[PDB]
């Protein structure tokens, strides 16, 4: 559509008996290491190196480390406020 | 070097 550059977009994991299967790293604008191709991750149209900037509401920047995990954790799926870039635009 | 990374 219009306005192009850098846009959010929120990503919807459920849990599987692999699990979400999915690496990220770093706080407040967390950003997404790598998703499993055969797993929730891939399956819930999230991409290698993405900008995570929200949790089910939840925002990144004030809970703690294993905080942010108990919050995912606590729940089978949930949704993933993120932000990239369009590849070749 | 991080202190901040979460694998699940």
């Amino acid at each position: 559509g219009s306005h192009m550059g850098l846009v959010q977009r929120c990503v919807i994991i459920q849990k599987d008996d692999n699990g979400f299967g999915l690496t990220v790293s770093g706080d407040n604008p967390v950003f997404v290491q790598s998703v499993k191709e055969d797993g929730a991750a891939m399956r819930a149209g999230v991409q290698t190196g993405d900008r995570i900037i929200k949790v089910n509401g939840t925002l990144v920047t004030h809970s703690n480390h294993l905080e942010v995990v108990k919050l995912i954790k606590s729940g089978s799926y949930v949704a993933l406020t993120v932000q990239g870039r369009p590849p070749g635009s | 070097v991080e202190n901040k990374v979460t694998d699940l």
